[PDB]
């Protein structure tokens, strides 16, 4: 029921233990060097 | 106490009281090692 401006899909692969680490606020090497969240996120994540 | 020869069990679980040296948390922190690093009163990026 919702409509947006813009959507932005980002892709990649990581390790399979690493799935914690996409959340915003947390803190890890994935988290902190190669791939940061804003805290203010608004969307959606998907792994498998 | 990390590299340990021996652990203990859990009804007899080792304490050491870690006193008088210089501390450093980042490559504790940063090995991937551990899988399980969760802090409950500091933000682990303060520990520095």
């Amino acid at each position: 029921d919702l409509c947006f401006t813009n959507v932005y899909a980002d892709s990649f692969v990581i390790r399979g233990d690493e799935v914690r680490q996409i959340a915003p606020g947390q803190t890890g090497v994935i988290a902190d060097y190669n791939y940061k969240l804003p805290d203010d996120f608004t969307g959606c994540v998907i792994a498998w | 106490v990390f590299n340990a020869t021996r652990f203990a069990s859990v009804y007899a679980w080792n304490r050491k009281r870690i006193s008088n040296c210089v501390a450093d948390y980042s490559v504790l922190y940063n090995s991937a090692s551990f899988s399980t690093f969760k802090c409950y009163g500091v933000s682990p990026t303060k520990l520095n």
